[PDB]
């Protein structure tokens, strides 16, 4: 038995996937300015704010 | 890249126009020509 005169399936093969990036460096300094373990900055003006 | 919608490899080339700073000239005086 069937319940539809017309039936259509649609499947999406466009799933994005996580990737690694070989750009961002890290510097492991000594301080107590912020509680978390890592902070990202785009300019020194941001660092001076913290 | 299509999935993430990111285009990367655009490239461009330019030729800057250098101004002139110094000049050197060679002159000569002759009486005739073969």
């Amino acid at each position: 038995y069937q319940d539809k005169v017309v039936d259509v399936e649609v499947s999406l093969g466009t799933q994005p996937i996580d990737t690694v990036g070989f750009e961002t460096p890290m510097f492991l300094a000594m301080h107590g300015n912020f509680p978390e373990r890592i902070r990202f900055y785009v300019s020194t003006a941001g660092m001076v704010a913290d | 890249d299509l999935a993430a919608r990111i285009l990367r490899d655009v490239k461009v080339e330019l030729v800057y126009n250098n101004s002139l700073h110094y000049v050197k000239i060679r002159a000569s005086v002759v009486l005739d020509r073969p």
